[PDB]
């Protein structure tokens, strides 16, 4: 098959930055190169049609050029919304249609500082044995933050689990959540359970903590 | 106005059989060329199946020429995608697409996840995040739901039945060394509503047919 | 049609429209774009508005007449099935000092 390569893989870039998105084909294809722009947890949208043809209600900064093996989308003044995954796709040599990896655009903006909570584990979860102690860190920027679980002030290491939401759609922060996971057993063996955060928004780490039982 | 509305994904094992169905509105379905493209889960876009207007004219990527059928019913408005021999390599979000001129896709549907597998189905156990004293940083006070040892994916987290969005993170998913997904979900409020507000969570595991509506209350200790 | 010499970028000059004599029920939908020859560097830009018309807009800022005075932009109107078909017309738009019917068959 024909494969399509997109550079970068990911691009971080600033509201007002004209980016630009390539798209190499592994042999010359026509006029039937399209873009799509798909949003975290949607289906992708169609943005340029042969090379070049702007869809009905995509902004006039949307374009695309090139042609033989090299293609461009270029966003000339890039907006908190257009943060999504672009693809490029042939469809010139049907069937098949392939489509090239895609590139993670992120929205560059001022640094936040995380709301770092700390929740013990519910009372119901107790009844069955099994301790999941979870730490918010919520609406930061940049994605890097360092979470450090720590039972009587010693450092824990492999027993959480982070998630990360994807870049919010009004401020462009990032929200993570981190599990640690002990036995009733083990959690019962021990009294301060802390989540600290390192973060460029924090001039010092951030410890949120409890004692179990107490409140 | 054009609308794509997908269903049939779901738990399916090595071997197995399934069946997805794509409901047409807004358009002249016949008119169209319909196909299905699939997505693997933090991976990209993979083309699958194309069929004609008329249903007469089929296409299949190499990957699938052989196990699946695309098939449409124009009298229903509907395309099927049906799947057999079923690979854990199929995996994935399965979309219909509506054909725009030279095999270019203008209209999606919302998409179905399938899963095959030969682990069992296991509805979720939930848990709540409960905003203590202490979680009451300012006036800004944080509360949530722990979706734990679930199979397969995906779950739903709403809260109070669609009433409250802002403030709303559903993370994604985490599989833990047991084969079983857990996720939470969290939503910061005013402490000041607190008092007066009810929280509730409105957990729906489809491939198990579990519907949870957890109320999140803060701890009297 | 034509251009003004003046004409700044992203300027509507003229909107086509996808005819199709032998659909009397408004069936079918037609997919725009300009035609392989003209489809990178442009000084023209099409918007297919996805109801069987399309808009021709400025690529660029200024047209000179000594330059170039006329454009030939070649406009393929494409249906949407497998195998697809697709219809030519070309627009001539010209250079000045300051309801375009496309048919597929
Ligand atoms: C008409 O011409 C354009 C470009 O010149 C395209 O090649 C299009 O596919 C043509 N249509 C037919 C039916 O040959
Ligand atoms: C018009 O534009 C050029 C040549 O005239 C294109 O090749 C196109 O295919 C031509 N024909 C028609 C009917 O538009």
């Amino acid at each position: 098959d024909i494969q399509m390569t997109q550079s970068p893989s990911s691009l971080s870039a600033s509201v007002g930055d004209r980016v630009t998105i390539t798209c190499r084909a592994s042999q010359s294809i026509s006029s039937y190169l399209n873009w799509y722009q798909q949003k975290p947890g949607k289906a992708p949208k169609l943005l340029i049609y042969a090379v070049s043809t702007l869809q009905s209600g995509v902004p006039s900064r949307f374009s695309g050029s090139g042609s033989g093996t090299d293609f461009t989308l270029t966003i000339s003044s890039l907006q908190p919304e257009d943060f999504a995954t672009y693809y490029c796709q042939q469809s010139g040599t049907f069937p098949p249609t392939t489509f090239g990896q895609g590139t993670k655009v992120e929205i560059k903006r001022t640094v936040a500082a995380p709301s770092v909570f700390i929740f013990p584990p519910s009372d119901e979860q107790l009844k069955s044995g099994t301790a999941s102690v979870v730490c918010l860190l919520n609406n930061f920027y940049p994605r890097e933050a360092k979470v450090q679980w720590k039972v009587d002030n010693a450092l824990q290491s492999g027993n959480s689990q982070e998630s990360v939401t994807e870049q919010d759609s009004k401020d462009s922060t990032y929200s993570l959540s981190s599990t640690l996971t002990l036995s009733k057993a083990d959690y019962e063996k021990h009294k301060v359970y802390a989540c600290e955060v390192t973060h460029q928004g924090l001039s010092s780490p951030v410890t949120k903590s409890f004692n179990r039982g107490e409140c | 106005q054009v609308q794509l509305l997908e269903s049939g994904g779901g738990l399916v094992q090595p071997g197995g059989s399934l069946r997805l169905s794509c409901a047409a509105s807004g358009f002249t379905f016949s008119s169209h060329g319909m196909h299905w493209v699939r997505q693997a889960p933090g991976k990209g876009l993979e083309w699958v199946s194309v069929i004609s207007g008329s249903g007469s004219n089929t296409g299949y990527a190499d990957s699938v020429k052989g196990r699946f059928t695309i098939s449409r019913d124009n009298s229903k408005n509907t395309l099927y995608l049906q799947m057999n021999s079923l690979r854990a390599e199929d995996t994935a979000v399965y979309y219909c697409a509506r054909q725009w001129g030279s095999y270019a896709f203008d209209s999606w549907g919302q998409g179905t996840l399938v899963t095959v597998s030969s682990a069992s189905t296991k509805g979720p156990s939930v848990f709540p995040l409960a905003p203590s004293s202490k979680s009451t940083s300012g006036g800004t006070a944080a509360l949530g739901c722990l979706v734990k040892d679930y199979f397969p994916e995906p779950v739903t987290v709403s809260w109070n039945s669609g009433a409250l969005t802002s403030g709303v993170h559903t993370f994604p998913a985490v599989l833990q060394s047991s084969g079983l997904y857990s996720l939470s979900s969290v939503v910061t409020v005013p402490s000041s509503s607190l008092g007066t507000q009810t929280y509730i969570c409105n957990v729906n595991h489809k491939p198990s047919n579990t519907k949870v509506d957890k109320r999140v209350e803060p701890k009297s200790c | 049609t034509f251009v003004c010499e003046k004409a700044k970028a992203d300027q509507l000059i003229q909107t086509l429209h996808a005819v199709d004599k032998d659909d009397p029920y408004s069936g079918h939908q037609f997919s725009f774009s300009l035609a392989p020859e003209a489809a990178s560097g442009s000084n023209f830009t099409i918007q297919d508005n996805k109801d069987n018309t399309a808009g021709i807009l400025t690529r660029k800022n200024g047209y000179n007449r000594h330059e170039m005075s006329t454009y030939l932009l070649p406009v393929v109107i494409s249906d949407n099935d497998y195998p697809v078909q697709s219809s030519t017309g070309t627009v001539t738009v010209r250079v000045c000092a300051c309801p375009l019917e496309v048919l597929f068959q």
